């Protein structure tokens, strides 16, 4: 209900590890590299908004265990899935192979769990020259969104996909938010305190991970950049021994606390009105509304 | 004028340019090599000339252009290797700051223990506290032991190219006393319990506290000037942030006179936010203007 299955699978070096450090254990896309290889599935047990139990299963993608995956394990690995997340080295030399274990994997899906939710991500990135990349993603995708619309999945979503960027922020939103089951509720009660605020918009933040929840509305990649932006500043703050409040930037943007579980990012039309009034509504909004 | 040199390789041009052009680290890696003595110039204002000799010449090496050149020259920031080559570049430096001394006495000698990148941190002390000993040997030859000498840990990745290049840059300026002064006690009526004045597209200390530093408080500080204009330049349309944490803690960056800002770290030990930020907002303005007469 609360508790999600969500298989992180794809072929070795692919980058799967790197990801979950980055996200939910704060490691630094340097950091990254000392992270072995993963030994069969390794499991983990994030907790998300609070009550939400993500339990990842980080599939070590060598071929001694992806042959397991789909042979002696199917059912353990298969059953009760609420997500995959599929990653694609972009550098990759055996291009049809994954997209075969893709397929392999699908399958499984397909008796196990039909409703299951299939993310891909063309993942490592910015190791291809910024006049291929949209080419890159637009071959690949026509290529998975068939293999998959094939095993009565798709309309398939995937994303280009880095270490070095926000898009990792982009797309674990997007993923991790498929799981909130408020959703509904978080997306109006936002509304009714964009209309409050007069505010020019109001995004709302997981608190701890940094991914956007929702948003209540220019540069279209802001909402992952902001992700970006709070994250290295969170572990910033660590410098000093203590955990990151509010912000408030011009008399603009502010930045606080809600929950214990999120952060809300409001920014407002123009940069006069005072502290006293604006800082007033947002004591609830909090929990209560 | 900083004057930068070594040997070839060893980190001259990519701190060149990872500090004043703010490159990024990687970049510099496969950089090719700067053999023309390149003047640039970034403004601290008032402006500071950057120039950049060729790392060269069999132990630069007494002539009418070694020295008329030093007798511009404020301070000589000797850059020196750690892959590799430890003990040559240390005699170089030893004759090089021996004919500097004869025309410029109040030349500072500043020496970077650079390309300390993932390399230990016993290994470090190791490296430093000894070629130190390397360094005053050579000066217990032709010259003498008294000489200004200081030894940084720059590593282009780390944030120390910048606390290095701080400490630096700080002496060759124009009263380091009174700004000093005027942003020591003088903000000390109030609550703030760190300063630091900013270049902000560096990202160089131009001063600090007469309380020494320790490179965390250094770290929050610049890398709150990131998280500030990183976020302000996702929605264009005073250059001010404060933040604050859990425990408390204030963190504010005001702007001042032409890209330097001003960032301090505020303790309340228990009074509110609004009235630490209306005394301290009070000296500041003071400063403020203590930096506008200049
Ligand atoms: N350039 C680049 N390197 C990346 C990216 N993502 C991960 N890496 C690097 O790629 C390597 C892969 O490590 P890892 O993330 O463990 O991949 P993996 O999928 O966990 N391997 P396995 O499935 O066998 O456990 C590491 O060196 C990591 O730093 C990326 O987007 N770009
Ligand atoms: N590991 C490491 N390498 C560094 C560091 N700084 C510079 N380098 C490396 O040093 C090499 C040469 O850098 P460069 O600054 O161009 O040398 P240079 O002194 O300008 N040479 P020249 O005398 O020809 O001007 C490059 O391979 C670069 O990556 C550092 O802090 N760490
Ligand atoms: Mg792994
Ligand atoms: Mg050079």
């Amino acid at each position: 209900p609360l508790g999600s299955k969500l298989l992180l699978m794809g072929r070795s070096g692919s980058g799967k590890s790197s990801m979950r450090s980055i996200i939910f254990s704060n490691y630094s896309a340097f950091d990254t590299r000392r992270l072995g290889a993963t030994i069969d599935v390794e499991h983990s047990h994030l907790r998300f908004l609070g009550n939400m139990t993500l339990n990842l299963w980080d599939c070590g993608g060598q071929d001694v265990f992806m042959e397991n995956y789909f042979t002696k394990q199917k059912d353990h690995i298969f059953q009760m899935v609420q997500v995959l997340i599929h990653v694609f080295d972009v550098e990759s030399t055996e291009v049809l192979k994954d997209i075969e274990i893709f397929a392999k994997a699908l399958k499984q899906l397909r008796k196990y769990s039909p409703d299951a939710k299939i993310f891909v991500l063309l993942h490592k990135m910015d190791l291809v020259q910024l006049d291929k990349r949209e080419e890159l993603f637009q071959i690949m995708m026509k290529n998975l969104s068939e293999t998959s619309s094939e095993f009565g999945f798709p309309n398939l979503i995937g994303f280009p996909t880095s270490i070095w960027d926000e898009s990792l922020y982009k797309a674990w939103s997007q993923i991790v938010c498929s799981l909130i089951p408020n959703m509904s509720n978080h997306q109006s009660n936002l509304k009714k305190f964009k209309e409050i605020m007069n505010a020019l918009e109001i995004i709302l933040f997981e608190r701890t991970t940094f991914l956007v929840i929702c948003s209540s509305n220019l540069d279209p990649k802001r909402f992952e950049k902001i992700s970006n932006i709070m994250k290295n500043f969170k572990q910033s703050c660590t410098k000093l021994k203590s955990g990151f409040k509010t912000l408030i930037l011009n008399n603009n943007i502010y930045v606080s606390e809600l929950s214990s579980n999120m952060v809300c990012f409001i920014v407002l039309k123009d940069m006069n009105i005072p502290q006293e009034l604006v800082l007033e509504n947002i004591k609830k909004a909090k929990e209560f509304f | 004028m900083v004057l930068l040199m070594g040997v070839r390789r060893c980190g001259k041009s990519s701190i060149c340019k990872v500090v004043f052009h703010n490159m990024q680290p990687l970049d510099t890696l496969y950089l090719e090599s700067t053999s023309n003595p390149s003047l640039e110039h970034f403004s601290t204002l008032i402006d500071l000339a950057v120039m950049e000799l060729p790392g060269q010449l069999n132990y630069f090496e007494p002539s009418y252009d070694s020295e008329r050149l030093f007798k511009s020259v404020g301070a000589l920031v000797y850059v020196i290797d750690s892959q590799d080559e430890y003990i040559n570049a240390i005699t170089n430096l030893a004759m090089i700051i021996e004919y500097a001394y004869k025309v410029n006495p109040s030349i500072n000698i500043e020496v970077l223990i650079h390309k300390v990148d993932g390399l230990s941190e016993d290994f470090k002390v190791d490296a430093q506290r000894d070629i130190m000993q390397r360094t005053g040997e050579e000066l217990l030859e032709l010259g003498l032991d008294g000489v200004q000498v200081s030894f940084y840990l720059t590593s282009i990745f780390d944030h120390s190219i910048y606390e290095a290049f701080s400490r630096i840059v700080q002496k060759l300026i124009p009263e380091l006393s009174f700004l000093e002064n005027m942003l020591d006690n003088l903000i000390q009526h109030s609550k703030i319990e760190k300063a630091f004045l900013f270049d902000v597209n560096s990202k160089i200390y131009v001063s600090t506290d007469s309380n020494p530093v320790d490179i965390q408080m250094y770290e929050v500080c610049s890398e709150f000037i990131d998280v500030t204009i990183d976020l302000f330049d996702l929605y264009k349309a005073e250059l001010q942030n404060v933040s604050q944490l859990a425990n408390g803690v204030i963190i504010y960056l005001r702007q001042m006179i032409r890209g330097l800002a001003l960032v301090a770290i505020i303790r309340p030990n228990g009074t509110d936010m609004e009235s630490c930020l209306t005394v301290a907002d009070y000296n500041i303005d003071i400063f403020k203007k203590g930096l506008e007469d200049i």
